[PDB]
């Protein structure tokens, strides 16, 4: 019974680890998208009015 | 108060009252035969006591092995 409870706790820890990994990956993707938006804004700031 | 008495006490505690075996170890770890109590804790599925005895005996390799074999206990 103790071994079964330990296996259940291991499965719960694996589920929590998968959830945490997914959340961290989603946050990293959000940060990468925000950095890409900032880079697009910077590229738009490159537009100026010089001579030919 | 030879080491054999505490060794046999720790051996016979695992089979009946494992909840007090940890308390007895935390008091008489220096007076218990190492491999006998290790095998007793292995048969009694007392992984925390195994890790405690490994840490008190500076056996880090077997400690880490037992910890990895039981990530939640």
């Amino acid at each position: 019974e103790l071994d079964a409870a330990s296996k259940v706790m291991e499965q719960e820890w694996r589920e929590k680890a998968k959830k945490d990994l997914e959340e961290w990956n989603q946050r990293q993707s959000e940060q990468v998208e925000k950095n890409k938006i900032n880079n697009r804004i910077a590229d738009k700031a490159f537009y100026q009015q010089p001579d030919a | 108060a030879h080491m054999g008495m505490f060794t046999e006490l720790a051996i016979l505690y695992s089979k009946f009252k494992p909840q007090k075996m940890r308390e007895h170890l935390e008091l008489f770890w220096s007076r218990v035969n190492i491999p006998k109590v290790l095998r007793a804790a292995e048969q009694a599925h007392l992984w925390a006591e195994l890790v405690f005895l490994y840490d008190k005996y500076e056996e880090y390799d077997n400690a880490i092995i037992t910890m990895m074999n039981h990530p939640t206990d």
